[PDB]
RNA sequence: AGAACUGGCGAUGCGGGAUGAACCGAACGUAGAGUUAAGGUGCCGGAAUACACGCUCAUCAGACACACAAAAGGUGUUAGUUCAUCUAGACAGCCGGACGGUGGCCAUGGAAGUCGGAAUCCGCUAAGGAGUGUGUAACAACUCACCGGCCGAAUGAACUA
RNA sequence: GCAGUCAAGCGUUCAGCGACAUUGCUUUUGAUUCUUCGAUGUCGGCUCUUCCUAUCAUACCGAAGCAGAAUUCGGUAAGCGUUGGAUUGUUCACCCACUAAUAGGGAGUAGCUGGGUUUAGACCGUCGUGAGACAGGUUAGUUUACCCUACUGAU
């Protein structure tokens, strides 16, 4: 031990006589084991085998391309070269969701046929002095866990995207009452802090806030996802 | 495609004949004779001039053709083993403990005896099949050397005296003992 | 703890990981639910898979974690030897990166089973099943780098020597080739290399012998050359730092004839330079 | 062969075959020695190492050799009468057998015999 | 030797309207997707004639 | 959704001048008990931040040397890096340093009670289910 | 018969299932040991893990020394109270049930041992045959 | 999903698709003879284990709806399309060369083509790439891209069905 | 998930679609995690039979720095096993004791069941001017067979 003795031992002993035998015959052999496995295997292990197999097919398509162009043969100053870098919203007519579905009846009391309460099933932001009332007065319902603070915004220029907190939620269609409540419901228009990003219009007064619409479904997704309005 | 006929050309020396039956051939030479029921395979069999033999199949596919064509290597591998005969020769190694290595008798059957293989009480019997002879080397230290006319015979005696002394749960990267097979060549 | 720290648990690379992760998700739960089912056999059927899926990457994390020695606050002698081969600083952020990826894994699995237990139809719960895994799968794809370097000095440590330096033993110095690892076989049973090339130990050799019914143990070392420790391979280095941290008494071999061709006055302006360590 | 076909060993190597034009460049540039030098000789070398057949290109700087497909050499030198380059040339490529080789050189027949003989 | 269940081949006529109108509407949704020569063959022993044809 | 010239359209924008008089603002309030917060006054507090330090956290040293290169079969990294320049300073920052664990050693194995179960072999029993409480979720 | 235990152990009634309270039979301070598992002991529904005379079992000390108070240790039964069949032909039986606390590997904590010690402990368990001044 | 047109079922028997509200056939009095639809012609089951060309060996094919799993992968098979080399000896098999400037420049304990970074320049060829891979601390050695010598004739590459 | 690069390919007639890869996203020094935020609906257990492998262990093997011990993954493998317990100021889990192991799932079971649907009782808070119910909470409150089949035995 506490060194290669592994190779120490190959260097003055040697491998098995039938080791260099054997390792060809099992090279000579893998195009057969390849040809049965491809056949063979089953229960889901074919598709992941499939997979491999194009993945490998693409990477040596690839690897010869590259050999070849081998064989052949924005104006950055010097201190960030070498470095990494109509008015229609972007999604008009967005799919109209049911007012029967993101209000969930919630039944409450022994016997439960007063329910009088509706839940909403989907993220919503609730500003910061939000403060639930008595439960006695609350009537519609969203949960804390529902609650987004933070939206991740793309920047339409330069490719970068920035995590940055919802300020307020502006426009959303299909009963603005959704907007009162908040709810993102993408295609939204929602305010963004984009102090991060540094936009400055003209006249040095910076913008630090800028609509922003959320591309993604919060429903099916776990993160907020916007396309910055530049 | 289906092909018409194809045929190989198989060459007899004159020191031995090959008798063939409707599918059973059978060799006769000076170190011995082989059999071989081939019944299973369907192919013809015709002389031309007492000294080749030409093996065809009609209508036959390429799976056909291949057979065909192992057909003609079994039979040359035939008259090669009743001609000259086949020698392989068996090399063990160890590291520390000897490896023993006997060939006792009980009821003529002749097993293989290996003793003391990586220390193992375990007695390890080797059957040998018909038509081959073992005999342990001289003047080669640590080999024994296994003769016969029939290559299947001999390759799966060395094979299975090889794999009786597999050397199992341990790192084969370190543990260099066990019985390989040195070389192959002809008995003349 | 200390002294030959073998028994480091093999950590698989990150898309071999995350593959054995996800297989052992699918087969060891269930994978059979139905819309006609109830919203709430549903979401707990979701819930548990990424429970699961969660709990066997922090079990792998923190196994990961555990078996390595924690290189800080283990020993000057072997802290240093860690630091000149690993590449302490590399060692620890790779630990950390693998540190703060189980945080991220289990916020995340939190997070999502949070979201997932307001669940209201079976495609709402598969989507966030699946983005639950989607978020584990690429925290441990951006591990891909640490993971190899962490195997690779895992079985390197493994591989190291096991020296107690509270306990007495004998150390060798001087030119390469001199005779140290002649000395240490010749000393003791060991298995060292006896050639003639310059380098012929790449690495320190350990080598037991008994005194007066007293356990001893002879080290073996490359060697130092005269160069003023500006500039320094890792390899002379660990024999400098061996010297340094052990309490071993040190022999200074020296070769008088014409091989070994840094000359007697080299070897005695190497002595010099040492005997601070002396 | 539609399936269970050989596969070739494909590797990222940096030369490639020459093909047909080396071989025509060769049919050319015999064609020309044979009217350049006033003598031809046809040197049976099976096989040398590569630094002795240079050490013999250099040994007379003012000479040619040529050397490449026995074949191509034998089309060059002509195959037939009826089509020889030279008047019995024909007589000449039917002698080359070995790994051929055709020397053009205007030295004294006598020297370079002797050349070859020590 | 303890071979498993194997695929029932019935047809679960219940199954064959589903697929009869799985069809229906696919083929509906491709046709409203919708909205939105070799020259002379090689290895011919007479390929010639047609080009003294033309 | 109808198209505008708002939404494209600029809301928050802030001036220079309010910005540095929010900064001297916030190092120079100060909160009373007394008093209690009723309205934040939405503030890009972002650019407000990030007040003078002087720790410099540690560069990134992977971007100037990978994992492969500082370890592995390549392991390019032949020599240490910034070592101590001489072995006299070697040797200071070594025997104290040794001195300095021995005296930790000791300071951690003062407290160890591990080391009864660690040689006896016992363990120390369940912690009852009552002492955990009120911490259910 | 599991580490510490020498040679095999051919099985006896087992008197003392998990739970159950047996007088400490050693000088270490330790007044009853109760049982919460048994080394060795077998895998069936609803079937309480039992010990009996030279079993290893993890007991707490419920009377005693502070000190032992809190942490479950090994022990060795060295009394029954329950009749078993030895194999030279008699039943036989303690007066009281009795274990002594031992470490994984069977070393003795006591220097001393009181009261009788069965003979198949003492003959399982070299350091209490050793420790034990009285045998049967 | 919201509409307009067009049929059936409801109120509908009968033969077929094993089994049926929508599928095919089809004009419902009681009878005799004959010819047919759709479906079938190895048995249950009335009718050719009929004739002719091919396609498939499946360690749970096939007789399964035409639609989701479905993008592809098989040194499993049959037939085709497009490009290449070829008696100026086609592919694959055996032996020889694989050079010299040269151990090319940076670091180096060791770095000679094959641990790492920029080059990757030129002479002789039939050919030699500052090197395709195995291995030595270091070369050495083995081997490949190509070429050369022996037999000889079709062979190779990508796609379609 | 969204926002971008490349194209093995498809292709308004080959501008558009597009596989495998790939960048931004959600404190680099194992340091902490003292967040643990609404499931309006139950789950959890006594006896007991069978079945699936997507195999925890036993059986046979390959690949892993597999020197040993020991450990990881993978191939076949359901023949046999997969346990004794604390916790309701909750128990959609959890800890520690052994054992080779304490793997995941279906048939569920008016056979028994504790939480839950709970009915005229009763006690504290909210609403309402009231009858009363509720955001709560606490508490006291049919049931087979001798008929048929199914199974175990017997003429
Ligand atoms: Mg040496």
């Amino acid at each position: 031990p506490q060194n290669d003795y592994i190779e120490r031992h190959i260097k003055q002993h040697g491998k098995r006589l039938d080791h260099e035998e054997r390792k060809r015959k099992r090279e000579a052999r893998e195009s057969h084991k390849i040809s049965e496995r491809a056949q063979k295997l089953t229960g889901w292990k074919g598709k992941q085998f499939a997979k491999k197999r194009y993945a490998e097919k693409v990477s040596m398509r690839k690897k010869i391309k590259a050999h070849e162009q081998s064989k052949v043969k924005d104006a950055l100053p010097t201190y960030l070269l070498d470095r990494e870098q109509k008015f229609s919203v972007p999604l008009p007519k967005v799919r109209g969701i049911s007012e029967e579905e993101m209000f969930k009846v919630i039944k409450t009391g022994k016997s439960r046929s007063k329910s009088w309460k509706r839940m909403i099933t989907k993220h919503t932001f609730v500003g910061e002095g939000f403060t639930r009332r008595p439960v006695k007065m609350e009537r519609i319902i969203r949960p804390s866990a529902l609650r987004q603070k933070k939206a991740n915004v793309t920047h339409p220029e330069l490719g970068v995207t920035v995590f940055l907190p919802i300020l307020a939620v502006k426009k959303n269609p299909q009963s603005p009452m959704y907007t009162q409540l908040g709810v993102l419901t993408k295609g939204t228009i929602i305010e963004v802090n984009v102090s991060e990003l540094g936009m400055v219009t003209a006249g040095g007064k910076v913008v630090w806030g800028k609509y922003a619409q959320v591309t993604n479904e919060p429903d099916r997704d776990g993160c907020v996802n916007a396309v910055l309005l530049v | 495609m289906k092909y018409i006929q194809t045929e190989q050309q198989i060459e007899v020396p004159e020191g031995v004949t090959v008798s063939i039956k409707s599918r059973i051939v059978k060799v006769v030479g000076p170190r011995g004779t082989l059999t071989k029921n081939l019944k299973h395979i369907d192919v013809t069999f015709t002389k031309v001039n007492n000294q080749l033999i030409k093996v065809a199949v009609h209508n036959g596919g390429r799976k056909h053709v291949a057979a065909l064509r192992t057909v003609k290597s079994l039979v040359d591998n035939m008259i090669t083993g009743v001609t000259k005969g086949y020698k392989y020769k068996m090399r063990y190694v160890y590291a520390h403990f000897p490896i023993n290595v006997n060939i006792v008798e009980k009821d003529g059957a002749k097993f293989i005896e290996v003793r003391n293989f990586l220390g193992d009480k375990k007695i390890r019997n080797v059957p040998v099949r018909d038509g081959v002879t073992i005999e342990f080397s001289t003047n080669v230290k640590d080999e024994i050397v296994l003769s016969g006319n029939s290559v299947e015979d001999v390759s799966q005696n060395a094979a299975d005296l090889q794999q009786i002394c597999r050397v199992r749960n341990k790192d084969i990267r370190k543990f260099l003992d066990g019985i390989y097979v040195s070389h192959k060549g002809f008995i003349t | 703890m200390q002294l030959s720290w073998k028994d480091i648990p093999t950590v698989a690379p990150a898309n071999d990981l995350l593959d054995i992760v996800l297989n052992r998700t699918q087969r060891k739960t269930p994978t059979v639910i139905r819309p006609g089912f109830k919203i709430t056999r549903i979401r707990a059927f979701y819930m548990r898979k990424v429970k699961y899926t969660g709990e066997g990457f922090v079990e792998k994390f923190e196994d990961i974690l555990k078996g390595f020695p924690n290189i800080n606050d283990v020993h000057p002698f072997h802290r240093d030897l860690m630091d000149t081969l690993y590449e302490k600083n590399h060692y620890k952020i790779s630990l950390a990166a693998i540190s703060r990826a189980k945080s991220l894994v289990e916020q995340v699995a939190r997070d999502y089973v949070r979201l997932l237990k307001f669940g209201q139809s079976l495609f709402q719960c598969k989507q966030l099943k699946r983005a639950a895994l989607g978020r584990m799968a690429t925290i441990v794809k951006k591990l891909r780098d640490p993971l190899a370097y962490l195997e690779q000095v895992r079985q390197h440590i493994g591989r190291l020597p096991s020296i107690d330096p509270n306990t007495r033993t004998l150390l060798i110095c001087g030119y390469p080739n001199v005779g140290k690892s002649s000395f240490l076989r010749c000393i003791t049973k060991s298995d060292v290399d006896v050639q003639p090339y310059a380098f012929t130990t790449k690495s320190l050799y350990v080598g037991h012998f008994d005194y007066k019914y007293l356990r001893f143990q002879a080290i073996d070392t490359p060697g130092i050359l005269d160069r003023p420790t500006e500039e320094m391979n890792n390899i002379e280095m660990q024999s400098i730092y061996a010297i340094a941290h052990l309490r071993s008494c040190v022999l200074y071999f020296m070769d008088l004839s014409e091989q070994c061709g840094f000359t007697i006055e080299a070897q005695v302006k190497l002595f010099h330079s040492i005997k601070p360590l002396f | 062969m539609p399936r269970s076909k050989r596969s070739k060993l494909v590797t990222l190597a940096q030369t490639d075959k020459k093909g047909r034009e080396n071989k025509e460049r060769i049919f050319d540039e015999v064609r020309e020695a044979l009217d350049t030098y006033r003598y031809v000789w046809v040197l049976h070398l099976d096989d040398v190492r590569t630094p002795v057949l240079q050490e013999i290109r250099t040994s007379w700087a003012g000479s040619k050799l040529i050397m490449g497909k026995r074949k191509v050499l034998q089309k060059a030198l002509g195959e037939k009468r009826e089509e020889e380059y030279k008047e019995n040339l024909y007589q000449l490529s039917k002698l080359c057998s070995g790994v051929t080789g055709l020397l053009f050189t205007d030295e004294d027949v006598n020297t370079v015999k002797e050349y070859f003989k020590s | 030797m303890r071979v498993r269940k194997r695929q029932s081949r019935r047809t679960s006529t219940k199954l064959k309207e589903g697929i009869k109108k799985k069809a229906s509407a696919h083929r509906k949704k491709e046709k409203k997707m919708a909205k939105k020569d070799p020259g002379i063959p090689s290895n011919f022993p007479y390929k010639a004639k047609i080009l003294e044809e033309i | 959704v109808q198209p505008d010239r708002r939404w494209f359209g600029n809301t928050r924008v802030i001036s220079q001048d309010a910005l540095q008089h929010f900064r001297s603002a916030l190092g120079e309030t100060q909160k009373d008990t007394y008093q209690v917060l009723l309205r934040r006054n939405k503030l890009p507090m972002s650019l407000l931040e990030e007040k003078d330090a002087d720790e410099s956290p540690k560069a990134r040293i992977l971007d100037t040397e990978s994992y492969a290169d500082a370890f592995g079969p390549k392991a390019q990294r032949k020599r240490p890096r910034l070592a101590a320049s001489n072995l006299e300073d070697l040797v200071k920052a070594t025997n104290e340093d040794i001195t300095k664990y021995e005296e930790k050693q000791v300071l951690d194995a003062t407290l160890g009670g591990n080391q009864e179960d660690k040689e006896n072999g016992w363990t120390s029993a369940a912690k009852e289910a009552i002492f955990s409480k009120g911490q259910s979720k | 018969s599991g580490n510490g235990a020498q040679g095999t152990k051919f099985r006896i009634s087992l008197g003392l299932p998990v739970g159950a309270i047996m007088n400490c039979a050693d000088n270490s301070g330790a007044r009853n040991l109760y049982i919460i598992a048994v080394k060795g002991s077998g895998s069936r529904l609803n079937r309480l893990p039992a010990a009996s005379l030279g079993d290893m079992v993890m007991a707490t000390v419920k009377k005693g020394k502070p000190e032992l108070r809190k942490k479950v240790m090994p022990a060795i039964v060295v009394r029954q109270a329950k009749s078993w069949r030895r194999r030279d032909g008699v039943f036989l039986y303690f007066e009281d049930n009795a274990g002594v606390i031992a470490n994984p590997k069977g070393e003795m904590k006591g220097s001393a041992i009181t009261g009788p010690v069965g003979k198949e402990c003492a003959d399982l368990w070299p350091r209490v045959a050793s420790n034990s001044g009285v045998v049967v």
